[PDB]
């Protein structure tokens, strides 16, 4: 749905980072180039971020 | 009709008078606690406030109940209802203050349960008198049923949602005879097999041979540790095995003092060698098998599946025997203890890497397959030359197929003994088949080297299509991967061809235990309701209901089925 | 072997071959109590009244059905509570 | 007028069969939901070959 | 080559394509043992995920939706055509295979519960019941209003303050569990009035109120209660390779043991339990899910692709500076010292099973008898005592202690106390009052004695009376 | 099925429970008093 | 499902390519349910004139 | 109550006589009205 | 004593009277050996059947019906 | 009381015990306003 | 409650002592000391100091039950000396170690505040 | 009987991460102190939540849950803020809890995404840390979100949200001379990054006596507490402990006396 506020092994915000990458996707950088611009040396922050899927787009488009 | 109003399965006079639910009954699910003893049984709060036990009012005790009346349907322990000596019932809640009521003499209290009493524990199905064993309440905040691992082996019920069903005695009698004749401790040996039901764990069992390698050595601060942990240490530390470099204690010195008292037991290795037996060193042992235990003290072997298994003459057998049941308990609940400590800094993994084995040992295997293949070769063009004679009373195409599957038999053998010789102490998985706990040889082969021949019904897969197990195969095609021998093991992967033949076996497999399942349990429930009625009289004559002897003696011994054990004569079998 | 040996005793104590059958436990020396509990009540009953039959009792089920104890282990014996044994007894508050 | 007959959902006579997603979100329907079940007193039933 | 023949007819287009979408989502199926396979195809199924993208436009009972749900590490090409990523029912959870204090032994997996409080495993549970007026008569009619103690013959102890003037309580108010959330009266010839209670301890907040004429044309109402539960120890968890157990236990990111990095795995699992399923698939795919975090790239777990090799994806890790292996140096948490033993640790998509410990444990004391055999029966708290097993009787009978068989069989159930003369056997009137009771027929005071029975017994011998078959009790 | 034919297994225990007048394969186990036991060509 | 006959139960070489293995529900009868393979395709038929 | 509890040694089987079901049935001159009650 | 009974006490015997002595002493039964301390019945009727000061007897009923009459200290505890 | 007609985005009393329509809109589908009252939640 | 409130098991109940004394006559002198309501982390740190030291014989700190919240802790000393000194010697010992290693950390970041350049 | 004197050496000092070595101490010491810094040392964030209307897709439990773990400063007032159990003012009040209050509303065609930085505190001390701003949530066009909420000071203990810093790395001996851990092929293993090793030894060799020292430490924080000021923190909480556990056992003895 959206991306968590804090990863689930270390607790350091990656909601914020979210957005980031998602410019990092729409600028030349692939998904793993986006994790290594982020920097983070830890599996589970990347993991995050690539297994992150965003259904809220979905939820939007049906009308209130 | 007055006829049809009576009525048999789901009827007044058969269904619900034979058996009828039970008040003080709890259900949950139940989750496996190492820390909790084998008598306790972990109760969740809301279901120990939920059941109660009614109590008579006794002076001693009178200040403990008037605390129980003042708190009412509010505090965990609390009396939900007061009978009083006329017999009506009050209830707290409803009253407008408890204070104003006051107990009497032989009022009955309903006090919710606590921790210490006495509830009879049995699994939904209960096929023998070892799935009913009787527990003591043990309270835990979370809502599940906590039991210890070494009860869990005659239950025999694996943690993924399985359920277990405890009832409260509400009669003083009746939980007396409960507490003589179905306590846990008491029930840990069988009268069926002579021997316990209950066996070590396997993860337990495996960190045991671990711990009972002859290559162990504990720091002065570890053995502190695991010597508070032990409920048998006496508060005195045992001299160091080891002591000019520092203070050392080996983990079978370790075992040593977990052990009971001075129980002498001798158990022969899983993997002990009759050849070491007969051949000089015997009482060396050089590879450490021949375990033996004297004066409570494990002395030289390692700890394997049979020593601690389920089984006669098994160390934990030789403790019940000897130090009686209760000890044993603590017997077990001790070694879960220590052998847990041990186990986290000693660690216990498995990888990919101990199921891959060097590429030296994958060539030899596939060398054996590929001559088996060229054997076939041969027997299928001589068959068809006729060559071949069919040995008498069996067909010729029966003695054809047997003799091409003797070929497949022979290299998977040869290619299991290339999986074993890749294995190494250092290797996880050859750890795991070494104690038995869980794993075997013949998976290892399967997992390294050939996962075996593939049939249906004992017999290889028969053609579907007309002369051809599959399109992909030709007409008459009697090649083994037709016939659905697999040569290519787990890691390796399956071939599609393959992997449809597995799944045939497979789908067989899961049908036949399905099926058996039903049928042993329809035939035990005629059994169970045609010799319930037997039974031994004060006499001792075994009898009917209908009192006509079943036999003069029960057995023919008159003794009972778990006292007698095997024993050697000694004079038959020696030359006059 | 006891267990073994107990159910191939009670099979042939008949002496003739009996499978264990509903038809098998129909014919025996039972009373009509278990009879009823096997589902053949209507004619076992009507069979015994006719007959001024009595129900033994020997069966575990039929005082279980009564409510009263089976005569199984802790049931067959009576206590006798004795007096002079109670004498050297001491009271308690 | 012969009688009702239940219409299978995304069948070429049910209304969702040819509309656009648009037209589906508008009507609260999941373009992803895959159809093919009778609606039966407000309950999903779908035969079983 | 030596082909089996040069002229084929047809071509399979993929050897994959065979296997079904149950089957798709299991990574490496082939290498995995083929019954774990179909138990997995079961679990696909119960597994927890939200059912549809506009799941608050129909309102289901016992509805399942994922708090985070997260796309699979290795993904099959086939998972793709079914649209599993799309609405994906499982997290990823990083996995150890480790022992140790034992709660993992017999399927047991070790959770952390720094995770639990981050959402990681959370779901959402929606529950609908729905009521309609019922007109079966014009003075049966059965309008919805707020029932009141005066108004109401039946009205209940548990308060209606909850409900509306409509009788039908606000959305967004949270109700607590066996509380009425429906007040319909029904008019009587005051009025009786009929009330739907909440499932006990259902702790919703009610998602929304919906009141819409029926097909029939009767007022028709709807509510939806929204309940939010966090991962628990009775919960169970399922692994994709055909692994299912229940949560040992949860500790903290500190209890929890941890690596040179300082990564704590979310799930531990018991080593014994590989080996015994021989899932050599999941190994590879644990090995697989950290060389794609690292790659960047998301794994394929095609069966018969054979696009990546247990050497392969070793090398790649090679490559990243991870030890080839995947096993890793590890700390125990409370020890601080480093472990003998290095655990391979590797990622693990993992789905949360149906089944919850919550409903499952039930418990009841003292609940109410049905009329006719006086057998015990379900309250409002929907709590029943469990049925003593035919089996069961026969192992107490093994046992030997008769008397708590008889409790259970008499004392526990329809317990009776009947009158009845030596000759007569007739069920005698019993009078309270005057303490005296008298076999008619042979007017004997003397005569009577008490016995206990069960009260189906009493009945089932009244019953035989009536057939004209006579059951006689005498005392001698 | 893994032994000719012979009845074993939980369906033999139900023959025993339930006596038959043919077993599913009935089949004798015959020994020979006279030497032709001894030797292949007598017997 | 009651019935234990192994022939229907039993898994077959021409099931290749038209019904999943793996996909079977367990229980009390075993493979008596299967599901269709993606690949295959139920027949709408034409008519033979 | 004031009775005795005792348990049955014996239970017999026999055809209840109609004279004695009189004796002991609580209605007197038998049930006359079909209906259950009449208002 | 000529009596093909056991003079050892059975172990169901053993059961009931114990449980009997507990369901004695929670009702304030006159003990004949002081309790230790102990709130448990159970745990006191267990060190009376030890001090044999029971006052049980109990009767056996053979199958031709002769009854032989054992007291607590007669009979030797089973355990 | 009030109700809340899906199909326009308007709310419309509801008269009781009278047949459930919109007005201008036909709708016999209603949805009842939120609560009045605030209910507390934990962060945790 | 199913589920046990987090600020309970950091905090001991007004009933509750924190630190209790349990005499062992196993061995001569020595003493138990059981912390309840106490994490894993205060237990390890101290039952180091107390091997540490060569008047205590014998160290052991052990955890009845994870779900429980509690410390046993095991000291043995010799007869002359006390078991209750030697764990307060203990806790002083730790205190000690931590403030001067804290003046050490502020004097560490107050030398290099930018850095070493 | 005497405690060693430790020694302190920081490798780096940043606000993402600080890597500090201490030597002459012991292993014990070593691990409670990181164990300290992870759950020991508190923080303020939001524990109570009150949603006065949710138009939003997500639900108002939902919302509540991210709030809270979403981070506040709490530099210099974690000390200044009192529990609000322990305070006896009023369990909603400036001194012993931070008020947050956001009011979103979106007329835009466009989808209107609510921020942390959205949030307005009572008390500036207490803010997001927004310097990207975290996304709560996205509101479609019509929709209003208010909610009222309260942020309590608690440590890593209470909550994982609570807790103030990210995974601690904690690594000691990467030369195996202690021989704590045995690998069955050294060469195979990739050498430390601390490890002295040369690329020629694969593994060290084994020391009779061994004492562990020179553990390495990196605590990485959110930035709402500097991480050096935690480890300051952390070294008087964990000496509070024994000091409190001192008093206590001094109160035991003279009761006994
Ligand atoms: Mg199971
Ligand atoms: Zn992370
Ligand atoms: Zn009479
Ligand atoms: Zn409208
Ligand atoms: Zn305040």
């Amino acid at each position: 749905m959206i991306i968590p506020v804090r990863c689930f092994t270390c607790g350091k915000i990656v909601g914020n980072k979210w957005e980031a990458y998602l410019g990092l996707l729409q600028a030349e950088y692939t998904e793993g180039d986006a994790l290594d611009a982020l920097g983070l040396k830890r599996y589970c922050c990347r993991r995050m971020l690539l297994a992150h899927v965003d259904l809220i787009e979905k939820l939007l488009n049906y009308a209130p | 009709s007055l006829k049809q109003r009576l009525k048999g399965k789901e009827g007044r006079v058969r269904g619900n008078l034979m058996g009828k639910r039970v008040d003080f009954s709890a259900r949950t699910v139940i989750t496996p606690d190492p820390n909790l003893s084998i008598d306790q049984v972990g109760v969740p709060r809301s279901i120990a406030a939920n059941m109660t036990f009614a109590e008579i009012v006794t002076p001693f005790n009178i200040d403990r109940l008037q605390e129980l009346v003042r708190r009412g349907n509010s505090q965990y322990p609390g009396a939900k209802y007061i009978i009083r000596d006329n017999g009506d019932r009050i209830d707290l809640r409803f009253h407008p203050k408890p204070s104003d009521l006051h107990l009497q003499t032989g009022y009955k209290v309903e006090r919710h349960m606590c921790d210490g009493d006495i509830v009879i524990f049995n699994r939904q199905p209960t096929l023998h008198k070892m799935s009913m064993m009787g527990h003591r309440v043990r309270i835990l905040p979370w809502s599940t049923f906590r039991l210890n691992l070494s009860v869990t082996t005659p239950y025999n019920a694996d943690f993924d949602g399985d359920e277990m069903n405890l009832h409260l005695p509400q009669s003083l009698e009746t939980r007396a005879e409960i507490q003589e004749l179905a306590m846990v401790p008491r029930m840990i040996v069988t009268p069926q097999s002579n021997r316990p039901v209950m066996g070590i764990v396997q993860d337990t069992l495996t960190a045991v041979r671990k711990f009972t390698k002859r290559d162990v050595f504990l720091e002065r601060g570890e053995v502190m540790n695991l010597l508070m942990f032990l409920s048998t240490w006496d508060g005195k530390v045992p001299q160091p095995a080891i002591l000019k470099p520092r203070p050392l204690w080996t983990g079978k010195q370790i075992f040593s003092l977990i052990i009971p008292g001075h129980i002498n037991c001798i158990r022969t290795h899983s993997t002990h060698p009759d050849d070491e037996d007969s051949g000089p060193y015997k009482h060396i042992s050089p590879g450490d098998t021949k375990v033996v235990v004297e004066n409570g003290e494990l002395i030289m072997g390692i700890l394997c599946k049979k020593s601690l298994g389920t089984s006669a003459g098994s160390l934990v057998h030789i403790s019940y025997l000897e130090m009686g049941h209760d000890i044993t308990r603590l017997f077990y609940s001790n070694i879960q203890t220590v052998i847990n400590n041990w186990l986290l800094i000693e660690g216990h993994t498995i990888g990919i890497g101990d199921s891959i084995a060097d590429s030296k040992t994958y060539q030899d295997i596939q060398n054996t397959i590929k001559k088996a293949k060229q054997d076939v070769i041969e027997v299928i063009e001589k068959a068809h030359n006729n060559e071949l004679e069919p040995t008498p009373g069996n067909t010729l195409r029966q003695t054809f197929e047997n003799q091409v599957n003797r070929i497949l038999n022979d290299a998977r053998d040869k290619t299991g003994s290339s999986a074993q010789k890749s294995l190494s102490e250092y290797n996880n998985f050859k750890s795991m088949v070494v104690s038995g706990a869980k794993g075997s040889k013949i998976n290892i082969s399967q997992v390294i080297a050939v996962v075996g021949q593939q049939n249906v019904e004992g017999k290889r897969i028969p053609f579907g299509f007309k002369h051809r197990t599959l399109p992909h195969f030709i007409k008459d095609d009697y090649g083994p991967e037709s016939r659905g021998f697999v040569e290519n093991s787990y890691l390796a992967g399956l071939t599609p061809t393959e992997f449809f033949f597995h799944a045939m076996g497979g789908r067989e497999g899961l049908i036949d235990t399905a099926v058996k399942t039903a049928e042993t349990g329809y035939i035990q429930r005629r059994l169970i309701k045609s010799m319930e009625s037997v039974m031994v009289k004060y006499d001792a004559t075994v009898r009917n209901s209908i009192n006509q002897v079943v036999q003069l003696r029960y057995g023919e011994d008159g003794l009972a089925g778990e006292s007698v054990e095997f024993q050697n004569l000694a004079t038959l079998k020696p030359s006059n | 072997y006891r267990h073994l040996a107990l159910l191939c005793d009670t099979m042939t104590c008949r002496g003739h071959l009996m499978a264990i059958t509903r038809h098998g436990v129909n014919r025996q020396d039972t009373g009509p109590l278990m009879k009823c509990s096997f589902e053949e009540t209507v004619d076992v009953l009507m069979e015994a009244a006719a007959h001024g039959e009595s129900d033994p009792m020997k069966g575990v089920s039929e005082n279980i059905m009564l409510g009263q104890l089976a005569p199984a282990g802790t049931g067959c014996f009576d206590l006798l509570l004795d007096a002079e044994k109670c004498k050297y007894g001491m009271e308690i508050p | 007028f012969i009688g009702k007959i239940p219409i299978m959902l995304r069948s070429t006579y049910c209304l969702l069969n040819g509309l656009t997603d648009r037209d589906l979100c508008e009507l609260n329907e999941c373009p992803l939901d895959p159809g093919g079940y009778f609606i039966i007193n407000g309950s999903e039933k779908v035969l079983i070959a | 080559e030596v082909a089996y023949c040069s002229t084929y007819t047809h071509c399979e287009i993929h050897p994959s394509m065979i296997l079904g979408v149950c089957a798709s989502i299991i990574p490496f199926p082939d290498h995995n043992q083929s019954p774990r396979n179909t138990y997995q195809s079961a679990m696909g199924k119960q597994a927890m995920g939200v059912y549809i993208t506009n799941f608050h436009v129909r309102m289901d009972t016992l509805a399942h939706v994922l708090y985070y749900p997260q796309k699979p590490l290795v993904t099959t090409r086939s998972m793709e055509y079914l649209r599993f990523r799309e609405l994906p029912a499982g997290i990823n959870s990083i996995v150890a295979i480790a022992s140790y204090t034992g709660y993992n032994q017999e399927d047991s997996v070790i959770m952390n519960r720094s995770a639990v409080d981050r959402g990681f495993f959370r779901s959402v549970f929606y529950r609908s019941y729905k009521e309609q007026e019922s007109k079966k008569g014009f003075d049966q009619e059965e309008v919805f209003e707020k029932p009141t103690r005066e108004t109401c013959q039946g009205m209940r102890h548990a308060i209606y303050d909850k409900l509306d003037d409509d009788g039908l309580i606000a959305p967004g108010v949270r109700v607590s569990g066996d509380d009425v959330i429906i007040g319909k009266t029904v008019t009587l010839p005051t009025k009786r009035d009929c009330s739907t209670f909440l499932r006990t301890s259902e702790t919703g907040i009610v998602d929304q109120v919906m009141v819409t004429l029926n097909q029939e044309g009767y007022k028709f109402c709807k509510i939806r209660v929204r309940s939010v539960r966090i991962p628990q120890i009775g919960d169970k968890f399922a692994s994709r390779h055909g692994q299912k157990g229940t949560c040992g236990i949860q500790y903290r990111q500190e209890d929890m043991p941890f690596t040179c990095e300082g990564i704590t795995p979310d799930i531990i699992i018991n080593p014994h339990a590989i080996p015994s399923r021989m899932t050599i698939g999941h190994l590879i795919e644990c090995l697989q899910g950290k060389v794609s975090a690292n790659k960047g790239e998301i794994g394929d777990a095609t069966p018969f692709n054979d696009a990546v090799n247990v050497q392969k994806i070793s090398n790649l890790l090679s490559d990243y500076g991870y030890h080839l292996r995947g096993n890793e140096v590890l700390y125990n948490g409370f020890t601080g010292r480093k472990i003998t033993s290095q655990i391979f640790i590797g990622p693990t998509y993992y789905q949360r099973l149906k089944h919850m410990v919550d409903d499952k444990i039930h418990s009841r004391a003292r609940g109410p008898i049905q009329i006719l055999n006086r057998q015990p029966m379900e309250g409002r708290s929907r709590d029943g005592g469990l049925r003593f097993g035919e089996m069961e009787r026969d192992c107490q009978i093994a046992h030997g202690a008769a008397q708590f068989l008889r409790e259970r069989l008499f004392e526990a159930s329809d317990p009776y106390q009947v009158h009845v003369c030596n000759l007569c056997g007739i069920m005698a009137i019993a009078n309270t009052r005057t303490h005296t009771y008298e076999c008619r027929g042979c007017r004997n005071k003397t005569q009577i004695s008490l016995v206990r029975m069960p009260y189906a017994c009493k009945l089932l011998f009244q019953e035989l009376m009536s057939m004209s078959i006579a059951p006689r009790m005498m005392s001698v | 099925f893994h032994y000719k034919n012979v009845t074993l297994g939980v369906p033999r225990l139900k023959e025993l429970i339930n006596i038959s007048k043919k077993p599913k394969t009935p089949s004798l186990t015959v020994f020979l008093l006279g030497q032709s036991a001894r030797d292949a060509e007598r017997a | 499902r009651d019935g234990k006959l192994a022939k229907p139960r039993q898994l077959h070489n021409t099931l290749w390519g038209m019904v999943c293995p793996a996909e079977t529900p367990e229980g009390h009868a075993v493979g008596l349910v299967k599901n269709l393979a993606l690949m295959a395709y139920i027949s709408v038929g034409s008519q033979p004139s | 109550s004031a009775c005795p509890l005792r348990t049955i040694k014996r239970v017999q089987f026999g055809v209840l006589s109609p004279d004695e079901l009189k004796r002991m049935s609580v209605t007197e001159g038998g049930i006359k009205y079909p209906e259950t009650t009449e208002g | 004593q000529k009596r093909i009974t056991t003079p050892y006490m059975t172990k169901y015997e053993r059961a009931r009277v114990l449980g009997t002595r507990a369901l004695q002493i929670a009702m304030c039964a006159p003990v004949m050996v002081e309790l230790e301390g102990e709130t448990d019945p159970l745990l006191i009727a267990m060190k009376e059947l030890k001090a044999r000061k029971i006052p049980i007897i109990i009767r056996r009923y053979l199958p031709d019906g002769s009854y032989e009459d054992w007291g607590v200290d007669e009979l030797i505890i089973s355990d | 009381m009030i109700y809340i007609c899906g199909e326009c985005h308007t709310e419309n009393e509801i008269k009781s015990r009278d047949p459930i329509r919109c007005r201008e809109c036909g709708y016999r589908i209603m949805y009842k306003k939120r609560t009045k009252r605030l209910v507390v939640f934990d962060a945790r | 409650m199913n589920a046990p409130p987090a600020f309970e098991s950091f905090l001991l109940f007004e009933g509750e002592k924190k630190i209790t004394i349990n005499k062992d006559t196993k061995v001569p002198n020595a003493c138990l000391f059981t912390i309840n309501k106490e994490d894993h982390t205060l237990g390890n740190i101290i039952k180091s100091q107390l091997l540490k030291d060569p008047q205590v014989l014998f160290a052991g700190y052990k955890v009845p039950h994870p779900l429980e919240h509690k410390i046993i802790i095991r000291v043995q000393t010799t007869p002359d000396y006390s078991p209750q000194e030697a764990f307060t010697n203990a806790i002083t010992d730790l205190i000690s170690e931590l403030s001067l290693l804290e003046e050490r950390f502020r004097v560490a970041i107050k030398d290099k505040q930018e850095g070493i350049e | 009987p005497y405690a060693n004197q430790p020694t302190v050496r920081i490798t780096e000092l940043t606000d993402e991460n600080v890597k500090f070595i201490i030597e002459n101490t012991d292993l014990a010491v070593a691990n409670s102190i990181r164990r300290v810094f992870i759950a020991e040392v508190p923080i303020i964030a939001i524990d109570w939540v009150q949603i006065d209307a949710n138009s939003s897709v997500l639900h108002d439990e939902f919302i509540a849950h991210r709030l809270g773990l979403i981070p506040l400063t709490s530099d210099d007032i974690v000390d200044k803020l009192q529990y609000s159990r322990d305070c006896t003012c009023e369990e909603f009040c400036p001194e012993c809890s931070v008020e947050f209050t956001l009011d979103v509303r979106c007329n835009e065609d466009q989808t209107r995404h609510v921020t942390s930085r959205d949030l307005i505190s009572n008390s500036p001390r207490v803010i997001p840390v927004t310097s990207d701003d975290i996304l709560i949530v996205k509101l479609r066009k019509g929709q209003e979100l208010r909610l009222r909420a309260y942020a309590k000071k608690g440590f890593g203990k209470e909550h994982a949200k609570w807790n103030p810093t990210a995974g601690v790395a904690f690594e000691y001996d990467p030369d195996n001379a202690l021989r704590h851990t045995v690998y069955p092929k050294p060469e195979e293993w990739p050498k430390s990054e601390y490890s002295e090793l040369d690329e020629d030894e694969s593994q060290a060799p084994y020391d009779p006596n061994g004492k562990p020292e020179r553990f390495y430490y990196n605590v990485e924080s959110c930035g709402s507490l500097r991480p050096e000021t935690i480890v300051l923190s952390a070294l008087s909480g964990l000496k509070k402990k024994l000091s409190d556990l001192q008093t206590q056992l001094s109160h035991e003895i003279q009761s006994d006396v």
